[PDB]
Parts: structure tokens; C-alpha cells; sequence
């Protein structure tokens, strides 16, 4: 038996997790009450008779995002002790999320993880949803990932983290909390998938023709990527791919574990009537720089390793023809020490559309999770924003008086500085 | 009267039922579908006129 | 929980509470069939003759009649905007419907479409109960104080 | 479960909270008697932030009304919405300050602060997880200035880990109600920079200009000006009381606004202000709330924000709106005039969306600005104070209460250090 | 989306503005209350639900015409702060409208323009309406046009100016206000269309048989000219002509942007039955000099370029057949450096008839706006009037004492003198 | 299987394209909904040349419609057969060229030329093997001329081995729709010589000659001219979509009509253009097609073929015909008037016989002819250009967009290069 535990940290994680478990109930036919009128084992635990409870913990220090789940349409689904709340929020402070108000809740979080790990027979990994821009997402996410590394060795932890965009952001101390979070997600997270809000807003405005995108329309397609990642855990396929198998192909080196994500057939309902969605056609659109889920231009760097997740009516022949044409394309480029680059996965289940949603009903889909050397300019831009703020010592007095020392910023930037140079060193030809 | 409160006939006003509804994505989806249907009607009328 | 009623068969129950929710449940296998949600807390329910409608009155001065399949309120009417709307019950023939409010009023509506038939106002206090005689001769509708009201159906 | 303990200071504070508690009671659906006649369940979920559950479904505020003259207490109690307040919370003096900052701080403040601090302790210990104490008071008088700021002092050593959201109206250049306004303002700022956590600065002369220009109401009273500050005091704590797509309570706002511990004076403003002749012709959209948000005339301080660079800023958006329109409009205001924004901080603007708008409105927003332009209003009060003090004017009324002239010299010192430290971040 | 912002300056600006917005409420069906019981987007901006408000500002220093709009039949149409009023008028003084009292009221004008530019998505041009014979039109019209160049760069501006007549005019200091205006609108207005009150007086007597016309009758058929030249954006047609298209097809040189105007069918109700209003007849009627909106003789000069805007049931064959006959006639003369000299725009919307007006319901209409070298005789005649003024310094103490220096009289004098040389050299073969 | 990618530019190209896609989908049996309603099996055999099969059996045309004026693509949605097109291919601008070649080619067209190449690359890679790119646009305009020739320059550089078909309409001799036609026409034809594999010249006042003299249409609609254009464009691609006795694609026409690389400017005409009054009196026979085909009034260019000798020619015959009797008409027309045919090319005429006639018509033909008489309508435009440019008039609206006066002398000299090489073959 195969199971995963999906942990969600902070305001971003719960609202993603609200959209994730909304779509997971539709895939397995579970009503929001928790009763279905063996594919459900990886996410839901068959409890007693006729009750399905998700395998998740919803921890946040601010009550306001958690009691919305406790009151809304999915209140009967979640076990009451699974949703963890606190009295006061971290308030955009990494030190508060790590030292002062994060220590009285990290102990109770591991207790729920231990009882969830005891329930599942074959635990396959961990899915962490957080935002490094905030205090609870970055700070308490750092403490939980640190404790899960010591407590659960060798187990997979998958970082689906939300990252500050270049031009669009909604907080002032996002450079501080994100650099401090990068000192933690290196040594603990096994494979980390970057997510950027503004790239989804580029997708939502253009691909879906939604002139006013919001976080709800943002999260519905982010929930599709993580659902497409776990598709072979729940349904059969021609080429099954497992959670521990992505790690054997997508991270060439232990310190290079940042992944760019992409979803191919993101077409609205009215556009879907005319467009013919062939396997080769969506594979071409999966590698488009506009269709990336992070604000990067992957033409800048070279691809180290790529993995593809095909769902629906996909014969294993047209995937092999599609990867041949995308390999020969000049505007894309692979690094010279990885001659083969692709991992192909096929799942027989067509993608499921949420009711009242935005994505159209399609027969095929691609989810590309790729490692590239264009992720170096993510960290270089944040290093410029951190150094421009840390030079004149801005907002430091909030972090210093809440547990930290002054030099912790110097350790985190120097750690990120090594993360800047090794992307260029690996991506350089020999 | 009340300064910041509108006067029951303005675009700014909400009912007490309306001000507590929270479905932003749902309302924008409904507006998008209605706008597309209205655009189809306008195109049909222009086609008939031509 | 405010309102509750047995179905046409003895095997199924229906309920309506203040959690903005109402439901239809199975007595034998004590589990939910389906759950209907609203946007305001309920204040009463009634069930028509043979499954055709379940009606609930809320705190926000509105009457919502429902069909058991197709979860959407079939017909919602805002009414009696002076004060709150208190209690309802059903005619056994399924042709009439009582409504009481925190106003001095009692109202009579029809299940197919809301058309006001009942009188203006007799009782002093806000309402508390309803439930027409089993021959549609009259209706004992009672106020919150020590007042009961006997009505003859026109 | 983060509550707020409200403190009322003096004549201005009692009237500004007489209308503030009227707004949030009608926002939460509480009738003047105190029962719950609200129509939906989002009100009941967060009443603990401001009110208290009582017997019989009553909801009484955590308001501690305090002053030195009982005449203002009789006006607020006998007026409408005056029965909600607890009668034992109506602590008051008898002698009166008489515009004397020394009297309100030293002589008759002594035997009343011990009475009002017990009401603070009773209110603060009963509730569970304090967020901070909100206080509304004046800097021009002596009842709410000398005694109000000393309440901020004695509450600070007792509860240092909690927030302090102070609202202060300041004396005006154009129109002066009292003669000792420069003396009372500068002696209160000295007690405010060291003790208060964050300060929201209001002024009467901007509120008259806002009501005359934007609202087209040619003769404002104290009624409509008080309701404007009440419409903004609700907006700061809007995300505490209601869920949202991106929540922001008081400590969210402090960390994203002040980069340094002493730069904690702000300027405020309310977005959807329109005249009755212009209500039917204006459409509520995020592009037009944003342009009225950043307008200089819409701000509620005498300091023109065009003169000084915005060090940091924050936005408290309320209503059903898309976060991309919140993000793109606040990005657009950074690039079209980047000369008005400080250069050593990228993305100066904080944004947060609350899903519940105020009463009778589609969308609304509240702006908080940490600008270096506010040095010109501290400077202008300072030059008012220096002109009086060099001739020993009105000082015998102050030295008679044990307050020597030595403290006046050091009160101007950090007054000039506040405008010195605000100036050197502008360059 | 296509949109314009029509700014109206002065007594002539509001009075033409009150007449043209009455016409614009008739094509789109907008009621005087403001409720219609996608073509309206270029003039009326949809605010909220059910309300359409005009995209115009009404700025005038004299509050006796602005309040007439505020109390007339269109109180509920206009957004009240769009109508900008002042304490007192400029008093026929360019210096007052430019320096003394025009400085305080122009700040409110750019504030309302900033609201209108941000509200609409895609601008297409600013339409101006002013009379350079008056103080507000000359003075405040100049200062507003100075500001629009430095705020909105490279955006098209359309000039529709009521220009002083040779024979009959209502002002004494009208040579002074006109000369100082042309010094500022030479390098600012991208398109300038002159209008002359005695030319429109002559049109009303003959074509409309109104023996006693007023300003209300003159502003109605001026409003038809503005409505026709913007009719292509509002209504679909075979040959769309844009606002940005007007600059690219009429001005060969950036300082030559003065164009005549003529609206072809000007027929009363009784005369409509006996006239077969064919496309060849109205096109021939447009080039006839007595149908021109400026008291000028184009036979004296030569046309540099022409534009034709057609409304109603016009097929494209007989507009091409009608301009074929025009180019063959020797009475009309073309410059040798412009062999092809027409721009033809065809729409499918017949012109709308105003209630109580004098223009009858017609099927086909032409609006001819053309650049010519005969326009240089308009400025040369007003050259002589200003030189007779300034020779012995009459009415100068009202100008010098109210801000401006007397050296700007000669600076604007030399600028129009160079404009006289410029028109005479472009017409040389 | 030999796919043609159609690309339309400006108001003219979309209006030409709207009538083109009506005519082709009618003879293929494709309804405006998107389904197939034909009565013969020959229509579905070769349908991928113009229509992409989609989900549900719908056929979507292989068309990319572009313009810088967004209202014009509302006119093609409003036109009949307007819902068959994919909404993704409707790439739109916001500003508009306004009869400026420079605005469409450098300043305003560059921001849209990335997305047009984005959909052209997507559309070309979808089909198996390209046969060419077909463009219909204007030369007197600003979008069809400026943005069109930049696109033709871009897709020739990227795809060099694929054919090019430009049904470009050229400014007229007699009456002109706009004043600045020679500025746009000369700059467009400079970019057409080294990019277009073959160009097909149309004139509007040559089309009016057809509608008046031959069709006896008293008031020709502007869409009736596009009917004649769509009749020819459907005839060039006749042998690809339908079987025949002698097949000839666009490449076989290029190799026969183009002796030297720069002489790729043709003039064309559709043969069986008869009025309804004279419909019953004319015998629809092959000799009646041939001599009417070679008549000067049929050809849709202002240049008269009688003035200069024919260099090459092409005939595309459709319907039930005899190969000998088609060919003997081509030998007869080369001998009865041998002065109008060049001497050093024997057999100046190519002929192809297609077996499927147009729908509702028994037998048709299409002419393509490379002549040295086509220089008459390029020297005329050069006569228009040399008049305007010598006095540097109407030039500030071109030099303000980045190009200088030296680029005008590039197109002026290259226009005079083409009329020089055409003239020396007329001798
Ligand atoms: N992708 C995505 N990101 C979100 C969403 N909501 C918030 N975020 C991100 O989260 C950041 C805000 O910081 P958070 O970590 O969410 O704040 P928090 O979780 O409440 O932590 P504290 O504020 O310290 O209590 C923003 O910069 C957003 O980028 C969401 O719905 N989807
Ligand atoms: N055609 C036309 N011309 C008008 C109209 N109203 C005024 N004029 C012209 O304007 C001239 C008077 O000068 P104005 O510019 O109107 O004066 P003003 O706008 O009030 O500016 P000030 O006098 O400085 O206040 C007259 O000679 C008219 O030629 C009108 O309604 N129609
Ligand atoms: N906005 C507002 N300002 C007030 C009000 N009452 C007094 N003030 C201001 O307070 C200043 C003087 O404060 P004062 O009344 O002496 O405070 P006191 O010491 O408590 O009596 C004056 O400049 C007034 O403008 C009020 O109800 N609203
Ligand atoms: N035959 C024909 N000619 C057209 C059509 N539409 C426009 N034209 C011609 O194209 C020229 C103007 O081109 P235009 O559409 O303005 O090009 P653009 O402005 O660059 O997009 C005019 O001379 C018209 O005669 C059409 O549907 N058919
Ligand atoms: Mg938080």
C-alpha cells in the first residue's frame, strides 16, 4: 500500500490545500461529507465504515484561515485535531515563526504527523505547501522541515513552495524571510518545486482569458499540478512513475533540487471547441517559456533533467515522437553532460475539472517538472533585493528582538551565494 | 445622513445580504459567461443586419 | 436544530438547523444521504405532500422552497422586511403553506408559486407555531406571549 | 481570539469613540440596546475582538471612557448608542484639566490614573490573548493629552509585548482652538515616540479640507469629521474581524511599515469618499479606489505627501476584489512616479484583502503611509513651540505643578531629533 | 477600446458642447436622465449599472453658462465636477485667461483630465472647442493646450476653433486675442479646423431658409460636422477612418495643420422632397465655396489634401466615380506634389435628426475636411487688423497690466508672419 | 497533404479572407457551424490543405488574422462564416497603423510581430509538410503593407524553402482611397521583391471594370469585389485539393512562370464571368473560356497586357474537358498574335486540367500571367512617389517612427530596378 502525507504551512498552504482537497474529492468521487456513494488510499484513509478522512495537517498560527475550513463546506471531511491553530500569527517575521511563537506549536505538529505515519503502512513521502515570503510559511516551515529531517530520515519531502515574484509582491520583508528560508529548504527538502504568483497571473490572464485573476483561480490550477504529480500513485498507466522515482532522475546533484513546473493544455471552455489537443501539440506548449509556473525564461539556461506526466488518451508512441522533436529544437537546450534528459510518465485517467471552475474538460494533459540552470536568476534577483535592504539595516530590529542574532542574515546570504555560483559552475560546459 | 454611506441608489451600495457573500471566482466566472453570451448575441444581430 | 420532519416513508428523516444547513437522513443506516447548505441560519422547515418540496425560512427574512434533487434553492422570496420571520408548517393536502414572522402577521402561500392568501395581523407578540388542521378548516397560529390565534381558511 | 482594549481620552476621544463604536456595532449588527439583530454568521464569528458576551445576549464593548470633566460623559451616555457602554467603565474626574498639560499629567492625573488602570487590568486580564490597546485622544488639549499619554506610559512597562495603536489629532497651522496647543503637542510627542508602538496621525484642518473639496459639504460639523476617523479606525482592524484572501492584523502592519523603531508615525486615508451629487456617476473599481488612495488631498494629515518620499506604505483593501488588480495597481503606482518612493527598499507597498466591505459599500480601502513628508508637521508644531518658549510665555501656568523648565529643553531635543532622523532618510 | 476626451473651453465651447452632446445622446439612444431604454463607449462611459456619463469637461471662467447646464435639460446627464466653473470671466483678455486667473483653474482641469485618462482604456485623441475671439478661449484654451503636450506626449489633439469673421464680429479686441492664440496652437494642435460664424450665417440663410438664425441654430449643424468625423469609430462601415488617420492623411508638413470644413446636405424639411440627394450631388456640393464653414475662397488657392467622410447608404463605387469627376475639373486645383489627394471614409449610419431642429431626415451625407493654401488669406486678413491695432497701442494696458509683457505682442506677431510666408511657399510649384 | 497556411492583414485582408473562407468552405461542404454537409466524397479526401480537424469532427481553417485595429476583428466575427475561425489565431492590436507604413513595420507593428510569429510557428509545425504561405493584404494601407511585409520578411528568413503567395492589392491609377498610397506602395514592393516567391497583383478599379462591363452590376457592393478575388484564390490551389488529369501545385506554377528571380509579379483573372441576362446565351465551352481569358478587360490589374509582350503564362482549367482541345487553344493563342509573346521562351503558356469543377458551375478557368506590361503600374507608382518625395511632403509621419530619408531612396531605386529589367525584355 502506498500513501503520502500532505502538510500545509501558513496562509498560502491552506488556500492551496483548500483547492487541492476540493479536487482530490472529485477525482475519487467523495462527497464533502466524507462518504463515497482502492484508488483513494494515497490521500484518504478508510476509517471505520464509509468515512474517508484526508491525510493532511493544516497548521497555521493565524486562526482566520483555519476556522474558514472549520466552518465551510469541507468541515465534516477533516479530523478536528488535524487542523492545527495558534493564538497569534508570526506577522511576517522569520524569527517569530522559528524561535518565539513557533516552538509551542512545532511539538504538537509532529504528534499529528507521527499518528498519521503510524496509520499508513507504506509511507512514500511528504508534500509540503508553504510560502517563503511570509512569517508562518517560511519560519514555521523551516522548523517543521528541520524536525522532519531528524525524526524521519531518508523519507521523501517535496517542496511545493510559493516564491516572491520579481515585480509583483505584497509585503516589504519578503526578501528577508525568503533568504532565511533558503538556508533551511536546501539541507532538508529533497525535491523542491518553485511556484511564482505572477507567472500564474500570466497564465490566468492569457491561457484562460480571465481578465481579473485571484488566488482562488490561481490555486485551482496549482492543485492540478500536484494532482497530476500523484496520478500514477492512484491510477494505472503504461509507464508508472513513483514519488521516489522523481528523485532518482530530476536531481543530478544533492544541492541542485529546484524544479520548474508547467501544465500544458490550460484551455478555457470556449477555446476548447476549436483547438485540437494532440500529444505533440501540448508537449510543445509545455516547454513554452510563457507556460512556466515560475517567472523565468528557461531559454537563458540549459536543462539538466526533465520529467513529463501524461494523463488520458496518450499512447506511448506519440510521446516518443514528441520528445524527439522537442529535443532537436534549437530554441531549447540541454546540458552536455546529460545526453538523455527525459523521464516519461503516462496515466490513464483524464484530468478532472472542478465544478464552476475555469479549465475546460480535456482528454490529454502534460505536467512537466524540470530542473534547469535558469533557476539561478531566481536567487540572484533575491540576493540583490536582500543586499539592497541589509546594507542600510532595514527592518532588522524586528528580527533581532525576536530571537535572532544580527549575523544570521550573513550566514543565509553567504549560503545563497554558494547556491548562486554552483548553478553556473554545473551549467558551464566542459 | 451618513457621509461614507451611499444613498440607496448609487453603484457603491450593497444590501446586507450582498455584502456578506464571498465567492469572487464564482461571480467572475458567472460574469465572464454572461459577457460571452451577450457578445455572441451582439455578433448575431450584426450578422443579421449585414 | 430548529425544524425536523419525517418523510412520506418511515425510513427517512429530514432536519434543518442553525448551522446554515439542512439534510435528509436514513433511519436504518444512520448516515447522511445529502446535505444542503444556505447562506443564512434557518428558522424553520416543512415538508409538502409526497416529496415535492421542502421549505425553510431563515433569519434573513426569506422563504426558500427546495426540491430534494438538484441542489439549488428552487424558489427564494424575501418578505416581511420589518422584523424577523419565525416559524412555518405545511398543509397535509400540499396546496397551502403557513408562514409566521416576528411581525404581528401570519401569511398563507402556495407551494407551486408564492401567492399571498392569508390575513394581515391578529396576534400580539411574534409568532412561535403553525400547523393547519388536517382538513384545512383552520389554523392555530400562536404568538410569543400567552396568545393563541384560531383561523378559518378562506 | 486577538482582542483589542479601547481607551478613550478626553473631549475629542470620547466623541471620536462615540461614533466609532456606533460604526462597528452597526457593522456587527448590534442594536443600540445591545442584542444581536445581525443577519448573517460572519458577524458572530469575531465579536471577541471588540465586544464582550454578557447575559441575555448583550454585547458590551471593551471601551474605557475616561476624562476629567463629567460634561462630556453626560453627552455620550445620554445620546444614541450610549447604553452599550458599561456604566462602571465610565471613570471620570471632577476638577478638569483646563488645557494644562502639566495638570493632566502631574497634579490631578495622579489620583485618576490609578483608578483607570484598574479598569484596564480588569479588561485585559479577563480576555484571553491580547493583541494591543487602541487609544484615541488629542494632542491639543490637556484632558486627553497629558492624562492620555501618561496612560500610555504606565501601560507600557506592565504590558511591553503587546501592540499600541494610538490615534492622535494634532494642532493646526490654519485654525487654532486653544492657545496652549504648541505646548501640549510637543510635550505629548515626547511621551509618544518612546512609548507607543505605532501612531496614526490625524488633524482637523485636513478633515475640513476633505469634507469641503471631496464631499462638497460646505459646512462640516464635528459629526461628519468624527465619522471619517471612525471609518478608518474600523479599516485598520478589518482583517481581524473578518476572513480574507490575504489577512493582516496589527503586527502584520507594524513589521511592514516601520523599518526603524522610532519612525512610527503614519498618515491615514479612506478611499471611497464621494459627494452626494457624485454618487450616481462614480463606479467602484479597484483602479479608481487606488487613484483616490494615493491622492495628496485624500490624505488625513497636513503634510503634503508630494514633498516627502514614501519610506513604506500599506493598503487595507476591503470587499470582493481580485488580488491581481490589488497587485497590479500597487505596482503601477510604484513605477509611474518612482521619484516619490525611497530607493533602498524595493516593493514599498504592503497589500491585504479583507472579504467583507463596510456597511452599505461594495469595496473600500484604508491607506497607511510611513512618509518622510510628516516631518513638516512636527517641524511646524516645533516652531510654534519655540516661539512661545523663548519669551517664557504661558510657562508660569506650567511650572506651578512641579514641572520645571529643564524638561522643556529636552522635550524639544527629541522633537528635533524626530525631524532630523526623518530628513536623513529622505536624502 | 476607442475613446475620445472632448474638452470645451469658453462660452462658444459650452454652447457648442451643450448642442453636440444633445446630438450624441440621439445616435446612441441615451436619455436626458442618462439611462438607455458597445457603440456608445467612445462618448459615454458606463458607470455602475444603467448610467452613461459623457467623457467631457466643461471649463469656463464665467459661471453664468455653466450653471445653465446645471439647471437646464441635462442636469442628470453630466457628472457635476466635470463642469468646472470660475469666480469671474477673463473679460475678453488673453492676458487674464493665460496669466492672472487662468493659472488657478487650470490645475482643476488637469485633475479631471487625469481621471478621464485613467478611466478609459485606450485613448484616441482630445477634441477641443474654443473661440479665439474671447478671453477664455484664447487664454485658458492656450494654457490647457500647453499642458496636454507635456503630460500626454505624442497623442493626437484635434482643434475646432471658432475663428473671427472678416466682416461681422461681436468683439473689439478680437484682433489681439486671435493673434496670441495662433502662436500657441501652431506647435500644439495636431489638427486645427477653423470655423467662421459669418460663413455659417450664410449657410443658414440660403441652405436652411432661416431668415433669423441664432447661436442655437449655428451650433446644431456644427455639431453634425463633429459627429460625422467621429462616426466611423462609433458605427461599422466599409472604409473606417480613424482619429489618428486624420493627421496621417491631411497634413504634409507639421506646421501646416489648418483645414477647412464643409457639410454637404444642408436641406430643410420642405426642400428635401424636391432634391434627389445623390452621392455625386452632395460631393459636388461639398466643394462649392458657399458651403464652406470658413469665409474663404478656395478658388484663390489650391488644395493640398482632402478628406471625405460618408454616412448612410453610400456604396464605394459612386464615391470613386464622384471623385473621378472632381479631379477632372479645372476650377478645383491640386498641388503638383500631391496627385492623389483624397481620403474616403464610408459608414453605414444615416445622420440623426434633432427634435425641433431645421435639418431634415436624409439618407446620404458628406463631411469634407481639407487642407488648402487658400487658408493663408484668413490669417493675412487678420494680420492687417492686428497691425492696425498695435500701430498706436490700443487696448494694451489691459494686457500689459494683467501680467504679460508687451514683447509677446511682437513675438506672436512675427510667428504669424512666418506662417504667412509658410503658406505662400508650400503653394508654389 | 500539401498544406497551405493562410494569413490575412488589415481591414482589406480580413475582408478578402472572409469572402475567401466562405467560397472555399462552400465547395468543400463546410457549414458556418463547423460540421460537414457535403454530398460528394471528393470533398473530404483533400481537406487538410485548408482546414484542421478538431475534436468532435469540426473543421477549423488554417488562418491567421492580424490587424492593429481591434474593431476590425469584430467585423470578421460579425461577418458570416465568422465563427469557424479559432479565437486564438485572432491576434489583435490596440493603436492602429492609420495608413502609415512605418507605424506598422517598425514602431507599433513590432510589439505584435512576436505573437504573429508565435502562432505561425505553432500552425506550421502542426501539419506534416508545408507547401507554402498564402498572404492577402494591401500595399496602400499601413497594417497590410507595413506589418504584412515585416511578416513576409520574417517568415522568408525562417522558412526559406517554402513557397510564398501574396494576393496584394495595389494602389489604383484613377482614384485613390488615401493620399499616402505611393509612400506605402513603394516601401511594400521593395520588401516584396527579395522575399515573396511569387506576387499576384490586384487593383480595385480593375475589379470595378469587371463588375460594370462584364457582370452588368449597376451598384457593386464592396464585398462583390472580394467575391472575384476569392474566385481566383480558390482557383490557384485547385489541383492540390482535387484530382485532375494534369496536376500543378504552387511550386510547379512558380517554376514555369518565373524565368528570372526578381520577375515574380503576376496579374490574374477568373474566366467564366458572365451576367445573368447573358447567362443563357453563352455556350459554356472551352474555346469560349480561352479567348475570354486572354481578353484585356478580364485581367484584374490596371496594367494592360496589350502594351507589353507576355513573358510567361499559366492556365488552370477545371471541369470536364479535353486535353488536346485545351492545349490547341494555347498553341492557337500564341500564333494568331505572336508579337505579344516573347521569342526566346517557346511554349510561354502552362496548362493544368482539374476534374472537379467549382460548385454550381460546369467548367471554369483561372489565368496567371507574367508580363513585361506590369511595369506600367509600377512606373505610375514611381511617378507618384517621385512627386511627393522630391518636395519631402507627407514625410514627417514617416521619419518620426525611426526611418530616415535614405530608406526612401532604397525603395525608389529598387522600384526603378524592377521597371528597368522589365523594360529591357519588352524590346
Ligand atoms: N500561490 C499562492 N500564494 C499565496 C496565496 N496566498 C498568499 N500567498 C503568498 O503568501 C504570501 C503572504 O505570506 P504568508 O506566508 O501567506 O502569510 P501567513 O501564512 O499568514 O504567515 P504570517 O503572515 O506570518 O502569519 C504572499 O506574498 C503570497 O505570495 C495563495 O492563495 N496562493
Ligand atoms: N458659432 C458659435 N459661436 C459662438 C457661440 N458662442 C460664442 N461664440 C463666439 O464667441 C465670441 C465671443 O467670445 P467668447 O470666446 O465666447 O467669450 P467667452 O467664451 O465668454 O470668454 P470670456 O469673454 O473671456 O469670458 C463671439 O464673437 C462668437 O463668435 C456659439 O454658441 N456658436
Ligand atoms: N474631530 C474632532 N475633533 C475634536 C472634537 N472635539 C474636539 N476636537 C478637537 O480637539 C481640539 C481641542 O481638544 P480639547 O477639546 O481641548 O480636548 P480636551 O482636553 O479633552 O478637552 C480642538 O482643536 C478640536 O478641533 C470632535 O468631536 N471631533
Ligand atoms: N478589393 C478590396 N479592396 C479593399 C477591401 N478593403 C479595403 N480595400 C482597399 O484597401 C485599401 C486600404 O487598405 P486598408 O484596409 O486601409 O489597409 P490597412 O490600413 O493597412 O489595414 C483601399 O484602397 C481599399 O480600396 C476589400 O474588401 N476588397
Ligand atoms: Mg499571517
Amino acid at each position: 500500500m502506498r500513501e503520502v502525507i500532505s502538510i500545509h504551512i501558513g496562509q498560502a498552504g491552506i488556500q492551496v490545500g483548500n483547492a487541492c482537497w476540493e479536487l482530490y474529492c472529485l477525482e475519487h468521487g467523495i462527497q464533502p461529507d466524507g462518504q463515497m456513494p482502492d484508488a483513494f488510499n494515497t490521500f484518504f484513509s478508510e476509517t471505520g465504515a464509509g468515512k474517508h478522512v484526508p491525510r493532511c495537517i493544516f497548521l497555521d498560527l493565524e486562526p482566520t484561515v483555519v476556522d474558514e475550513v472549520r466552518t465551510g463546506t469541507y468541515r465534516q471531511l477533516f479530523h478536528p485535531e488535524q487542523l492545527i491553530s495558534g493564538k497569534e500569527d508570526a506577522a511576517n517575521n522569520f524569527a517569530r515563526g522559528h524561535y518565539t511563537i513557533g516552538k509551542e506549536i512545532v511539538d504538537l505538529a509532529l504528534d499529528r504527523i507521527r499518528k498519521l505515519a503510524d496509520n499508513c503502512t507504506g509511507l512514500q513521502g511528504f508534500l509540503v505547501f508553504n510560502a517563503v515570503g511570509g512569517g508562518t510559511g517560511s519560519g514555521l516551515g523551516s522548523l517543521l522541515l528541520e524536525r522532519l529531517s531528524v525524526d524521519y530520515g531518508k523519507k521523501s519531502k517535496l517542496g511545493f513552495t510559493v516564491y516572491p515574484s520579481p515585480q509583483v509582491s505584497t509585503a516589504v520583508v519578503e526578501p528577508y524571510n525568503s533568504v532565511l528560508s533558503t538556508h533551511s529548504l536546501l539541507e532538508h527538502t529533497d525535491v523542491a518545486v518553485m511556484l511564482d504568483n505572477e507567472a500564474i497571473y500570466d497564465i490566468c490572464r492569457r491561457s484562460l482569458d480571465i481578465e481579473r485573476p485571484t488566488y482562488t483561480n490561481l490555486n485551482r490550477l496549482i492543485a492540478q499540478v500536484i494532482s497530476s504529480l500523484t496520478a500514477s500513485l492512484r491510477f494505472d498507466g503504461a509507464l508508472n512513475v513513483d514519488i521516489t522515482e522523481f528523485q532518482t532522475n530530476l536531481v543530478p546533484y544533492p544541492r541542485i533540487h529546484f524544479m520548474l513546473s508547467s501544465y500544458a493544455p490550460i484551455i478555457s471552455a470556449e477555446k476548447a471547441y476549436h483547438e485540437q489537443l494532440s500529444v505533440a501539440e501540448i508537449t510543445n506548449a509545455a516547454f513554452e517559456p510563457a507556460s512556466m509556473m515560475v517567472k523565468c525564461d528557461p531559454r537563458h539556461g540549459k536543462y539538466m533533467a526533465c520529467c513529463l506526466m501524461y494523463r488520458g488518451d496518450v499512447v506511448p508512441k506519440d510521446v516518443n515522437a514528441s520528445v524527439a522533436t522537442i529535443k532537436t529544437k534549437r530554441t531549447i537546450q540541454f546540458v552536455d553532460w546529460c545526453p538523455t534528459g527525459f523521464k516519461c510518465g503516462i496515466n490513464y485517467q483524464p484530468p478532472t475539472v472542478v465544478p464552476g471552475g475555469d479549465l475546460a474538460k480535456v482528454q490529454r494533459a502534460v505536467c512537466m517538472i524540470s530542473n534547469s540552470t535558469a533557476i539561478g536568476e531566481i536567487f540572484s534577483r533575491l540576493d540583490h533585493k536582500f543586499d539592497l535592504m541589509y546594507a542600510k539595516r532595514a527592518f532588522v530590529h524586528w528580527y533581532v528582538g525576536e530571537g535572532m542574532e544580527e549575523g544570521e542574515f550573513s550566514e543565509a546570504r553567504e549560503d545563497l551565494a554558494a547556491l548562486e555560483k554552483d548553478f553556473e559552475e554545473v551549467g558551464a560546459e566542459s | 445622513g451618513n457621509p461614507v454611506m451611499p444613498a440607496r441608489n448609487a453603484p457603491a451600495f450593497c444590501d446586507e445580504y450582498d455584502r456578506f457573500n464571498r465567492d469572487v471566482a464564482g461571480e467572475m466566472n458567472a460574469k465572464k459567461q454572461q459577457n460571452l453570451q451577450k457578445k455572441e448575441e451582439v455578433y448575431a444581430v450584426k450578422r443579421a443586419e449585414q | 436544530i430548529v425544524g425536523a420532519a419525517v418523510m412520506a416513508d418511515d425510513k427517512h428523516v429530514a432536519a434543518a438547523s442553525e448551522d446554515r444547513t439542512w439534510s435528509l437522513w436514513d433511519v436504518g443506516s444512520e448516515r447522511v444521504r445529502t446535505t444542503w447548505r444556505g447562506q443564512s441560519m434557518f428558522r424553520g422547515m416543512a415538508v409538502s405532500a409526497d416529496k415535492v418540496s421542502v421549505v425553510t425560512v431563515t433569519l434573513d427574512r426569506k422563504i426558500q422552497m427546495w426540491d430534494v434533487r438538484g441542489p439549488d434553492p428552487r424558489w427564494t422570496k424575501v418578505e416581511a422586511h420589518g422584523k424577523e420571520v419565525g416559524c412555518v408548517a405545511s398543509d397535509h393536502r400540499g396546496a397551502a403553506f403557513a408562514t409566521g414572522g416576528a411581525d404581528q402577521a401570519v401569511r398563507v402561500w402556495d407551494w407551486r408559486n408564492g401567492g399571498e392568501v392569508g390575513g394581515a395581523a391578529c396576534h400580539s407578540a411574534p409568532v412561535a407555531a403553525m400547523a393547519f388542521s388536517p382538513d384545512d378548516a383552520g389554523l392555530v397560529s400562536v404568538a410569543l406571549d400567552g396568545s393563541t390565534c384560531f383561523w378559518q381558511l378562506t | 481570539m486577538r482582542e483589542i482594549v479601547h481607551i478613550q481620552g478626553g473631549q475629542c476621544g470620547n466623541q471620536i469613540g462615540a461614533k466609532f463604536w456606533e460604526v462597528v456595532s452597526d457593522e456587527h449588527g448590534i442594536d443600540p440596546t445591545g442584542t444581536y439583530h445581525g443577519d448573517s454568521d460572519l458577524q458572530l464569528e469575531r465579536i471577541n475582538v471588540y465586544f464582550n458576551e454578557a447575559t441575555g445576549g448583550r454585547y458590551v464593548p471593551r471601551a474605557i471612557l475616561m476624562d476629567l470633566e463629567p460634561g462630556t460623559m453626560d453627552s455620550v451616555r445620554s445620546g444614541p448608542y450610549g447604553q452599550i457602554f458599561r456604566p462602571d467603565n465610565f471613570v471620570f474626574g471632577q476638577t478638569g484639566a483646563g488645557n494644562n498639560w502639566a495638570k493632566g499629567h502631574y497634579t490631578e492625573g495622579a489620583e485618576l490614573i490609578d483608578s483607570v488602570l484598574d479598569v484596564v487590568r480588569k479588561e485585559a486580564e479577563s480576555c484571553d490573548c491580547l493583541q494591543g490597546f487602541q487609544v484615541c485622544h488629542s494632542l491639543g488639549g490637556g484632558t486627553g493629552s497629558g492624562m492620555g499619554t501618561l496612560l500610555i506610559s504606565k501601560i507600557r512597562e506592565e504590558y511591553p509585548d503587546r501592540m499600541m495603536l494610538t490615534f492622535s489629532v494634532v494642532p493646526s497651522p490654519k485654525v487654532s482652538d486653544t492657545v496652549v496647543e504648541p505646548y501640549n503637542a510637543t510635550l505629548s510627542v515626547h511621551q509618544l515616540v518612546e512609548n507607543a508602538d505605532e501612531c496614526m496621525v490625524l488633524d482637523n484642518e485636513a478633515l475640513y479640507d476633505i469634507c469641503f473639496r471631496t464631499l462638497k459639504l460646505t459646512t462640516p460639523t464635528f459629526g461628519d469629521l468624527n465619522h471619517l476617523i471612525s471609518a478608518v479606525m474600523s479599516g485598520i482592524t478589518c482583517c481581524l474581524r473578518f476572513p480574507g484572501q490575504l489577512n493582516a492584523d496589527l503586527r502584520k502592519l507594524a513589521v511592514n511599515l516601520i523599518p526603524f523603531p522610532r519612525l512610527h508615525f503614519f498618515m491615514v486615508g479612506f478611499t471611497p469618499l464621494t459627494s452626494r451629487g457624485s454618487q450616481q456617476y462614480r463606479a467602484l473599481t479597484v483602479p479608481e479606489l487606488t487613484q483616490q488612495m494615493w491622492d495628496a488631498k485624500n490624505m488625513m494629515c497636513a503634510a503634503d505627501p508630494r514633498h516627502g518620499r514614501y519610506l513604506t506604505a500599506s493598503a487595507l483593501f476591503r470587499g470582493r476584489m481580485s488580488t491581481k488588480e490589488v497587485d497590479e495597481q500597487m505596482l503601477n503606482v510604484q513605477n509611474k512616479n518612482s521619484s516619490y518612493f525611497v530607493e533602498w527598499i524595493p516593493n514599498n507597498v504592503k497589500s491585504s484583502v479583507c472579504d467583507i466591505p463596510p456597511k452599505g459599500l461594495k469595496m473600500s480601502a484604508t491607506f497607511i503611509g510611513n512618509s518622510t513628508a510628516i516631518q513638516e508637521m512636527f517641524k511646524r508644531v516645533s516652531e510654534q513651540f519655540t516661539a512661545m518658549f523663548r519669551r517664557k510665555a504661558f510657562l508660569h501656568w506650567y511650572t506651578g505643578e512641579g514641572m520645571d523648565e529643564m524638561e522643556f529643553t529636552e522635550a524639544e531635543s527629541n522633537m528635533n531629533d524626530l525631524v532630523s532622523e526623518y530628513q536623513q532618510y529622505q536624502d
